[PDB]
């Protein structure tokens, strides 16, 4: 059967998805996320989305702000609008897959809704594809491949050309922040390749 | 994040091992997510962050792969050029270009909502604007527009079956990433992924370029460029997120370096100890480097040259002989809050008085506070990520190495003096501070250790769990957020592969609304701690014999 999902888990509660085509297997795999972790989940696209201080308030303002600063977010639909509808189909399985889970626990709150929900407030929405790219975009690019302090190097450099003198100044820049250190330990053996 | 991949002529029962401990922090619930995928062309285990389609660390069965974050440098800024008239417009190759914007509101439970523009040129968003000089700042990614695509990448190298494939799904990964392979037959490889920019001759990436555009980039560079190596000679890949080869630029910041001073060493160290190693010793190197002090390998020299010619009723010779009998691996005391022996807490205050007297002392304030810290520095919660050497030891470690360090001293960062002298300047230091605390006798000071937290707030600083869901661990371990370990052709099996990982707290993160906690919300935070580990299923088999449950569902699309 190209209809069924068969959802496995182990003695550590660890899902295994069994599935025909694309649209399913990742269906499933959202449909346990949302068993497993739907709080969580929640809380990191409104932290990748910049839609915290709806539910939590004006101490948010600024992250949210800062949050929607830093991206574009029809640049990210412009992407998701090129796929071919196999790739497509990874996140629409996926995000659908979620959303009948947070069909049955809004219709079942009172034994499905995760406690923190009651707690602070608020119930789960509906997921699209968009969501589940922005999971990955936050957490993942602007994480840990968004660095730079360019701006602050030049108010360090400037700042050592007025103590130093302009030709000092920089030779002492390149002593602190230099470009490359041969030195350097190394992945790769020098007898393999150098940049 | 560190890495060890292990091939076929260094292994030991085995034709290849790989050991990845991914470092983002300390969570509850858990930062990645468990999950087998089996259908489709996909058949794989293992674990993700944040649940995301494809698995950062895991296997397929005939093939492995591992992370750590890259840190090349792939974002420059774009001084852009505006008008005090014609306001939205910025001067590119000679005609005053509009800018893209966005209007954005945020609604804010119990305020009034907030509305605020975002600004966009051919180079990015703009960061900062400077209405003095007419100067706008964008940031520019190499990435930009291929964010879908390298969450593709990282999806379609599950099903590669070997080297060929695989670098094919690594060539589209666009994000500055290590990855690394290992498979069945004993291969092993390394590729430094992501897009970096091809820059015009004369252009510094450490510092912004005008965007006017005679200093936009030329294209990207092509992937044959992207530091690689394949079954390397030594037999061993290793990484700390430490430099991928031999002058490759690493990341602009500021606090940045790749130096001689390295915490990979540590692991090189380790491996390079034994002929081969077993599945069992290469997990046991997560334990030996969780506890290593990483700054006691780099000054003990120094200290002991410097303390050479003193009598032994010293206190600053006396402090350096506790040093030397030192092996660096610090261990929990009884009461589970102090360290065994004083020897961080004793580097910890002597490298603060170095780098005030040194660094600290050459650059101007208020950039000086940048390279003042030790590297010890945490609060009563823990570190709340991995132990690293700081950049002001970095830099002083090229200052004590004197004319067999490459750098150029431009500064003598002695000032003059010799350097035993600010080194014992610093070691008296040291002893005034400490023994005021602690009292003479040096052989009983109970120095308190770091501890380790799981933390309900996620890496944002926003809530992902209520404030009481927060764990502690008293022994801080500076080791991934989760370890996992893939074993290829174990000769003590008769199945091709063997994988175990740990994902503390727990699978789970689910609390009912009556306050019952599941099942699996829990039952890996002890393993965690004692450096156990549970087995990962691929085969069908495997997941039936471990089953605990089942559920089937009917759907159409
Ligand atoms: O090394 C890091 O800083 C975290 C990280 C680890 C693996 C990865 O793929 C990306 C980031
Ligand atoms: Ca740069």
């Amino acid at each position: 059967s190209s209809s069924e999902i068969k959802i496995v888990r182990d003695e550590y509660g660890m899902p295994h998805i069994y599935a025909n085509d694309t649209w399913h297997l990742f269906y499933g795999y959202g449909y346990v996320v949302a068993q497993d972790r739907l709080f969580q989940m929640e809380m990191a696209r409104r932290s990748t989305q910049g839609t915290v201080a709806e539910v939590l308030g004006k101490d948010f303002v600024k992250f949210d702000k800062d949050i929607r600063r830093n991206y574009w977010p029809d640049a990210i639909r412009a992407q998701i609008a090129a796929l071919s509808p196999e790739d497509m189909s990874i996140l629409q399985g996926y995000a659908d897959g979620m959303n009948a889970w947070i069909d049955k626990v809004n219709t079942n709150p009172e034994t499905l809704l995760p406690k923190q929900f009651n707690t602070f407030g608020f119930t789960p929405k509906r997921w699209e594809p968009f969501d589940v790219a922005m999971i990955f975009v936050g957490t993942m690019a602007n994480r840990f491949s968004d660095s730079t302090s360019e701006i602050d190097n030049l108010a360090l450099l400037t700042a050592l050309k007025d103590k130093y003198g302009v030709s000092q100044g920089m030779a002492v820049f390149n002593q602190l922040k230099w470009l490359v250190n041969p030195s350097a330990p190394t992945t790769i053996a020098v007898q393999e390749s150098n940049y | 994040s560190n890495m060890w991949v292990i091939g076929k002529s260094k292994a030991q029962d085995a034709k290849a091992i790989m050991v990845n401990g991914p470092q983002f922090g300390w969570y509850a619930p858990a930062y990645t997510y468990g999950i087998g995928l089996h259908g489709a062309g996909y058949d794989v285990t293992g674990n993700t962050p944040f649940a995301y389609p494809g698995l950062v660390f895991g296997h397929n069965g005939v093939i492995s792969w591992g992370s750590t974050a890259g840190f090349g440098d792939d974002v420059d800024i774009f001084a852009e050029r505006l008008s005090a008239e014609k306001p939205g417009y910025y001067l590119h190759n000679g005609k005053w270009v509009k800018m893209l914007s966005r209007e954005e509101t945020i609604t804010v439970k119990n305020g009034q909502a907030e509305t605020f523009t975002v600004w966009r040129t051919v180079h990015g968003n703009i960061l900062q604007t400077d209405q003095t000089t007419q100067t706008a700042y964008a940031k520019s990614r190499a990435w930009d527009g291929k964010e879908v695509a390298s969450l593709l990448a990282w999806t379609h190298q599950m099903k590669a079956k070997n080297w060929q494939q695989w670098t094919q799904q690594a060539a589209k990964q666009a994000l500055t990433i290590n990855w690394y392979y290992a498979d069945v037959n004993g291969n092993i490889g390394y590729v430094h992924t992501g897009a970096y920019p091809d820059r015009q001759s004369g252009h510094d990436p450490r510092l912004p370029v005008p965007g006017t555009g005679k200093w936009d980039w030329k294209g990207l560079l092509p992937f044959e460029m992207n530091p690689k190596v394949y079954n390397p000679q030594s037999g061993y890949i290793a990484n700390w997120n430490n430099s991928p080869q031999k002058d490759y630029p690493a990341s602009d910041l500021f606090a940045f370096l790749w130096g001689g001073a390295d915490r990979v060493t540590e692991i090189d160290r380790l491996l390079e100890q034994k002929p081969r190693l077993t599945a069992d010793q290469a997990w046991d190197v997560i334990r030996q480097t969780s506890r290593q002090d990483l700054n006691l390998r780099l000054f003990l020299p120094t200290l002991q040259a410097a303390t050479s010619g003193l009598t032994q009723s010293d206190p600053r010779r006396q402090l350096v002989e506790t040093l030397t009998r030192w092996d660096g691996i610090n261990l929990l005391n009884d009461d589970g809050k102090t360290w065994q022996q004083p020897g961080s807490a004793i580097l910890n205050v002597w490298l603060t008085s170095m780098l005030k007297r040194t660094v600290v002392a050459a650059v101007p304030m208020p950039f000086d506070k940048w390279y003042s810290a030790s590297g010890y520095e945490t609060t009563q919660d823990g570190p709340t990520g991995s132990l690293n050497i700081s950049v002001g030891a970095k830099i002083l470690y090229e200052a004590v190495q004197g004319d067999k360090s490459p750098i150029p001293q431009a500064v003598d960062l002695f000032a003059g003096k010799p350097q035993q002298e600010v080194v014992l300047a610093a070691l008296e230091d040291t002893w005034e501070t400490l023994s005021k605390r602690y009292g003479n006798n040096v052989s009983n000071w109970k120095t308190p250790a770091m501890a380790l937290t799981f933390r309900a707030n996620n890496f944002f600083g926003v809530p992902q769990a209520a404030a009481e869901e927060t764990r502690h661990q008293a022994e801080y371990q500076n080791r991934g957020t989760e370890n996992d370990m893939i074993v290829f052709s174990p000769t003590t099996s008769d199945r091709p592969v063997l994988a175990w990982d740990v994902v503390a707290p727990g699978q789970s993160g689910f609390i009912a609304p009556d306050g019952t906690v599941d099942k699996h919300y829990e039952d890996q935070l002890k393993m965690y701690e004692n450096f156990g580990r549970k087995s990962l299923w691929l085969t069908k088999q495997d997941v039936e014999a471990h089953k605990e449950s089942q559920e089937v569902l009917h759907v159409q699309r």
